[PDB]
């Protein structure tokens, strides 16, 4: 009634718990129980349920306990179902809670957890079991520190550890598998038009003071480690942190991505260094770049398109400049028209240079980079109605490296970028 | 030509440390430091001297020779510094409280601080240890013992800002230093947390980090430049707070200032290098936007005070 | 960048030495190659390009090959906005009205103070020779310093055209600095330096007089100048130094786009601890050539260390040397520590172990000049890199203590390190900098 929360200082487990213990190695002959892998089925899930279904601090072990396997090191099914309820807990925060569960289990001595969803497997060492380690302690570690780290979104946490083969398969099909569907569909089907607030990150201003990253569902961070959902949860967990809400109010230009509020909130975060910005263009007031970007796209005027190059690529681009040479001017939080540093996932987005013609402006990519995004790039270009194999039209390092050679290759290929209106 | 007309919409707030006629004011400037030609430089930057609650064992021999018969007793040490060098403020670093060394209970250290604050007229700045956990308990007892003198509690990081700020500004009506790690965003974050807790800009000063010349110094210079430009140029209300940077803490521990002639014969005198190290470090941070510095060697104070006086008058 | 590409003929003929016109387009905007390399430019665009791309502040080269120092070229007022390009230089003042013993002490000090810090040669760069009234001893003073063997540049400070006419040929071939142009001798001073393209120092009373005087020299056609702020007090000298730079940069005025020479020996009136303070101030406040009264390790150690930090490009993280860095009496048995040569983590860690209480030799594997987490993300600070670094530096021989300490935030490598280094005992810390001494106690 008074919204009073009492904190628990000590994790009630006999085995020592510390961040230092992760990354250890259990001897191949000193394992006790190996749950999961290709050996048996193991899975994990964090649920956002109503307060009725979640009872605070309930740890349930369904099936044989660790004390039952007295024989040689063997395998048992493992099911870790975590139910979480809170006043402001939503389904978008479930992946954040589940990601941290990997490090929660690794912090325990003799317990190492690697994997996500149904691809997980946890091995228990002899050292923990002889010290009274049980499957009930697994739920004590999660519950004690789920309330600790997520103390502003998690009111009650209920953990069930399932190790019965019959129940482990059954609960996966009604809770785990259906909820993985929602995660994939939410990430794939979310576009900029549907959302109403963008997010701004400024964690790279330690070396690029003028740099502000605007994160949208179709345009994640330059480093590639921050997305719209991640920034949404960062703002909730850390209201005064690097990620802050950016209202999408006031639309100067829909095609170029100009918004009245975005320009207002960019000049504030960058301390007035950058005042006008666009989200879907690289020529008119482009976004700034810090230096964490793995791929940088540069304009190639003679080909009526743009060239791309990844960080690992150590050769010379058709632009005449390598990645290091291009990174010396694109980075640093300066607005350089015609050049943009971005992530590896933004390549196959429908907002990749929407205001500059679209995705078809790509004319040259590294061979290793082209293969990675070939499946996604071809699908996105299919919406442009051209033949599906768009990557086949894109030139690579193997075919040519000089500007006059690649232009000839584009002439014969019927590349769409040539026929489009002049980019510059 | 055209005289540069640089107009800043911001203005740094004023924080008063101490009580009586010796109380000092920090901040108030609406222009860059020492830019008397641009506008109003609010309050002249202050220079403070550092003392210890224990005998200085690691200080250089020339410093030990100055504080011969007064270093043993902090009360005698504080009165000796005040009457001989007349610093703007005296910094009392509670070395005996750190867990890494001669760890002592917070009650013992607060008793030492109580005697010092009641034996001097100059404002006192009580510097804590490096440990975040101990500083929360240390400052709770220190601020209770030294009540009614408006001391400055130093090194209140994001970890213990709730404990230090509550036991500091709000409870016993003191001042608190909000310390960040050489970042404008981290400095901006800690200030927001203090404001949300109920402490406005007039009750706490900022510490954006400090370093010795040649040891990560440009990082401190960039941070000082950025916070000053944001506070004034961008009228950022969450950065319009005065800045104090302890120079003697970092500048006097380096190899170039502690090595004696026996260790490095070519480097020359030891006292000259110690003074020259603090003067160079303090002058550079003063030009970047620091409103108060802490110095150890008495000769450094005289040079910096002359340095401040020459540029402003 | 793309602004001048419109004016470029777009032929990709590689005549400028760069592969594509775009490659030539972006670099000249930075200012490295400049505009001359392209001969195929149309004169209609060449005239407009020459003025738009012209830097707001000229770069002045003084001295010969080894003593080659560039002054000026700044584009920003603060280093965080963009890198400071050219570092300021320090000079030792020499006057012909000085005793032979005094001059010998100055020469030895210039030669004595010479060391390398993080790969940069820290030494006095210039030797300002001043004319005090006796011409006969002035030429002797110049010749003595040449015969001394001090590897310094020359800056003759002489307002007398007659004396300068005889003093210049002695060190004319050294590309010296000819200082002394004032209101009533500039016409005869420009013609003296126009032939050999030597930097000319401009002197006047106040900014208005200085601004007008620079225009007269520029109207003659000579623009290789080293302006002198000038002032009767430290307060006025500081104002003039700042105003010259702000007028040039903020006001986009190219009349004041020249480096500043500041005589700190006269303002401080030969005060060592004041010289160091003012040298730091003008290192951070647009002083391009600072003239001191004497040089010694008391001045050199802070001033040269600070200058190294200020004039490092913020975009390129500053880096520390590689190899083993033994702290406080390296010996035959002690634990070892790992870092990522970010030069901030090193200083933050070394700034915690500087107590020397527990001797430890910090091995620094090449992590790419990045921080701990980004190096591991990049794959530079990995188990193989840490393991093979032990092979490279041979730390097994130096210390017989298998206790190996690694950065705390590096977590998964602890098991991986143990595999590649079985005999070595790995200790994994916390990522806070406060836990450095706890495990150092062992
Ligand atoms: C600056 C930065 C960059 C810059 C670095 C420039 C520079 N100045 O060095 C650049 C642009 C290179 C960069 C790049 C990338 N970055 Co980056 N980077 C950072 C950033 C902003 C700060 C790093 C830093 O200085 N941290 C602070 C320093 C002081 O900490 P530290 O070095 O760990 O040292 C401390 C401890 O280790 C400890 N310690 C050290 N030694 C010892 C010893 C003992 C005994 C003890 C007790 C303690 C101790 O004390 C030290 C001081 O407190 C972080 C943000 C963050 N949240 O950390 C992101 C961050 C680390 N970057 C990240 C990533 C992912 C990348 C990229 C891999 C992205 C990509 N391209 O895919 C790229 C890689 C580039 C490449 N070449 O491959 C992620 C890391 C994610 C992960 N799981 O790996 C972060 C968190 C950003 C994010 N998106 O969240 N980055
Ligand atoms: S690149 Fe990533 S870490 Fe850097 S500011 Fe943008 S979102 Fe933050
Ligand atoms: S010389 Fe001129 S036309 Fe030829 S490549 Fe260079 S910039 Fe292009
Ligand atoms: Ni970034
Ligand atoms: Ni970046």
């Amino acid at each position: 009634a008074r919204n009073i929360k009492i904190k628990i200082t000590e994790i009630p487990i006999p085995v020592s718990f510390a961040a230092a213990f992760e990354g250890e190695r259990i001897r191949k002959n000193d394992m006790l129980a190996e749950f999961g892998g290709n050996k048996t089925k193991a899975w994990e899930l964090v649920m956002c349920a109503d307060q009725g279904e979640v009872e605070d601090h309930k740890i349930e072990v369904i099936g044989p306990d660790i004390d039952t396997i007295d024989k040689a090191p063997g395998r048992m099914p493992l099911g870790m179902l975590i139910k979480v309820s809170g006043t402001n807990m939503q389904k978008d925060f479930e992946p954040v809670l589940e990601r941290r569960l990997h490090y929660f289990l690794n912090y325990i001595e003799g317990v190492m957890h690697v994997g996500q969803r149904n691809l997980t497997w946890v091995r228990i060492g002899k050292e923990a079991f002889e010290k009274g380690f049980r499957l009930k302690h697994f739920g004590e570690v999660i519950y004690a520190k789920m309330l600790d780290e997520f103390g502003s979104v998690v009111d009650k946490c209920e953990v069930t550890i399932i190790t019965d083969p019959g129940k482990a398969e059954e609960l996966e099909g009604k809770y785990a598998v259906p909820r993985y569907k929602e995660r994939d569909a939410r990430l794939e089907s979310l576009v900029d038009e549907k959302v109403d607030t963008f997010y701004s990150c400024n964690l790279c201003q330690s070396f690029a003071p003028a740099h502000v990253c605007i994160v949208t569902p179709e345009r994640l961070g330059l480093c590639g480690a921050v997305s719209w959902l991640d920034a949404k949860a960062t703002l909730e967990l850390n209201p005064t942190g690097p990620c802050q809400a950016v209202p999408k109010e006031g639309v100067v230009d829909e095609n170029l991505g100009i918004w009245e509020k975005v320009n207002e909130t960019v000049s504030k975060i960058s301390q007035g260094a950058v005042t006008s910005v666009t989200l879907y263009s690289i020529l008119q007031d482009p976004m700034t770049s810090c230096g964490c970007f793995e791929c940088i796209t540069g304009i190639m005027p003679e080909a009526n398109g743009v060239v791309m190059v990844n960080r690992e690529f150590g050769a010379t681009t058709p632009l005449g400049m390598t990645f290091g040479e291009l990174a010396s001017m694109t980075g640093g939080g300066v607005q350089t028209p015609g050049f943009m540093g971005h992530g590896r996932q933004f390549i196959a987005s429908k907002k990749f240079m929407k205001g500059e013609g679209g995705l078809g402006r790509i004319v040259w990519m590294p061979k290793e980079l082209k293969d990675f995004v070939a499946e996604k790039l071809n699908k996105t270009a299919k919406e442009l109605y051209n033949i599906d194999n768009f990557a086949d039209m894109i030139c690579d390092e193997t075919i040519a490296t000089e500007s006059e050679e690649v232009v000839k290759f584009l002439e014969e290929k019927g590349h769409p970028a040539l026929k489009m209106d002049p980019i510059m | 030509f055209k005289k540069p007309t640089q107009k800043f919409s911001g203005k740094i707030g004023e924080v008063e440390i101490g009580t009586g006629e010796k109380a000092l004011k920090l901040g108030g400037e609406s222009v860059l430091p020492f830019y008397t030609f641009d506008g109003d430089t609010g309050n002249t930057p202050k220079v403070g001297m550092e003392i210890l609650d224990v005998y200085p064992e690691d200080w250089i021999d020339p410093l030990k020779d100055i504080y011969k018969d007064v270093a043993k007793d902090p009360v005698k040490w504080a009165q000796f510094v005040e009457e001989k060098y007349s610093p703007d403020f005296i910094c009392l670093r509670l070395i005996s409280a750190d867990p890494n060394g001669t760890d002592a209970a917070p009650e013992d250290c607060a008793k030492t601080a109580k005697a010092v604050v009641e034996a001097i007229k100059t404002p006192l700045v009580v510097a804590g240890t490096g440990n975040h956990e101990k500083d929360a308990k240390l400052f709770e007892k220190v601020a209770q013992e030294t009540e009614g003198h408006n001391i400055l509690l130093m090194s209140a990081v994001e970890d213990n800002y709730k404990s230090v700020g509550a036991a500091g500004v709000m409870a016993y009506n003191d001042k608190v230093v909000a310390e960040s790690s050489v970042d404008i965003n981290l400095a901006k974050q800690i200030n927001i947390l203090m404001n949300q807790l109920g402490i406005d800009n007039t009750k706490f000063v900022d510490n954006v980090g400090c370093a010795a010349g040649g040891y990560g110094y440009e990082y401190v210079i960039s941070t000082l430049d950025r916070v000053k430009l944001a506070a004034l140029g961008q009228d950022d209300k969450t950065l319009q707070v005065p800045i104090i940077s302890p120079v003697s803490f970092e500048a006097c521990k380096v190899k170039e200032a502690m090595d004696s002639e026996e260790d490095s014969p070519q480097w020359g005198s030891q006292e000259d290098r110690t003074v020259s190290m603090e003067v160079a470090t303090a002058s550079g941070v003063l030009a970047s936007g620091t409103d108060a510095v802490i110095l150890r060697h008495p000769k450094s104070v005289e040079v910096i005070r002359n340095f401040i006086k020459e540029l402003l008058g | 960048g793309l602004n001048i590409f419109k004016l470029t003929p777009k032929k990709n003929c590689k005549d400028c030495g760069f592969p594509t016109c775009l490659a030539f387009s972006m670099k000249v905007a930075a200012g490295a190659v400049e505009i001359g390399k392209c001969p195929h430019m149309s004169d209609e665009a060449m005239e407009k390009l020459a003025e738009a791309t012209a830097p707001i502040m000229k770069t002045i080269t003084i001295g010969k090959g080894d003593n080659e120092y560039k002054l000026g070229g700044e584009t920003v007022l603060f280093r965080h906005e963009k890198t400071f390009v050219n570092r300021n230089r320090f000079a030792v003042a020499f006057s012909d009205s000085m005793d032979d013993a005094e001059v010998d002490a100055k020469i030895q000090h210039i030669k004595d103070v010479d060391y390398v810090r993080i790969g940069e040669q820290m030494k006095t760069e210039f030797a300002a020779i001043k004319y005090a009234g006796n011409k006969d001893k002035y030429l002797a003073l110049i010749n003595k310093i040449k015969a001394s063997g001090v590897k310094v540049a020359y800056a003759l400070v002489c307002e007398d055209v007659a004396v300068m006419k005889e003093a210049l040929p002695l060190v004319k071939d050294e590309n010296p600095l000819v200082y002394g142009a004032n209101k009533d001798n500039f016409k005869e001073m420009v013609e003296l330096v126009k032939g050999d393209k030597l930097a000319l120092g401009v002197k006047a009373d106040g900014l208005e007089a200085l601004y007008g005087l620079v225009e007269e020299i520029q109207k003659l056609g000579y623009k290789n100048l080293v302006l002198d702020p000038g002032g009767k007090s430290i307060k006025e000298a500081f104002e003039n130094t700042v105003q010259i730079r702000r007028i040039n940069i903020e006001g986009q005025d190219r009349t004041f786009g020249y480096p500043s020479i500041i005589f700190l020996d006269e303002l401080t009136k030969a005060d060592k601890f004041m010289e160091v303070a003012l040298s730091t101030l003008f290192t951070l406040k647009y002083g391009s050539l600072l003239v001191l009264s004497d040089m010694d390790y008391s001045r050199a150690l802070p001033l040269y260390s600070i200058r190294q930090n200020v004039f490092t490009d913020p975009q390129k993280p500053m880096t520390v040397d590689l190899g083993i860095h033994g702290i406080n009496n390296p010996d035959e048995n002690s634990p070892v520590l790992c870092t990522v040569d970010f030069a901030l983590t090193y200083f933050l860690v070394s700034g915690e172990v500087e107590r020397s209480k527990v001797p430890v030799w910090m091995v620094i594997p090449d992590a790419g000049g990045y921080s701990v987490l980004t190096s591991w993300a990049a794959g530079k600070f990995t188990g193989a890199a840490i393991a093979d670094e032990i092979k490279k530096c041979g730390i097994a021989e130096k210390t017989k203590n298998r206790t190996l300490l690694i950065p705390g935030k590096v977590a998964v490598l602890k098991g991986e390190l143990e595999e590649l280094l079985p005999d070595w005992n790995i200790v994994i810390s916390s990522t806070e900098a406060m836990f450095i001494p706890k495990l150092l106690k062992e």
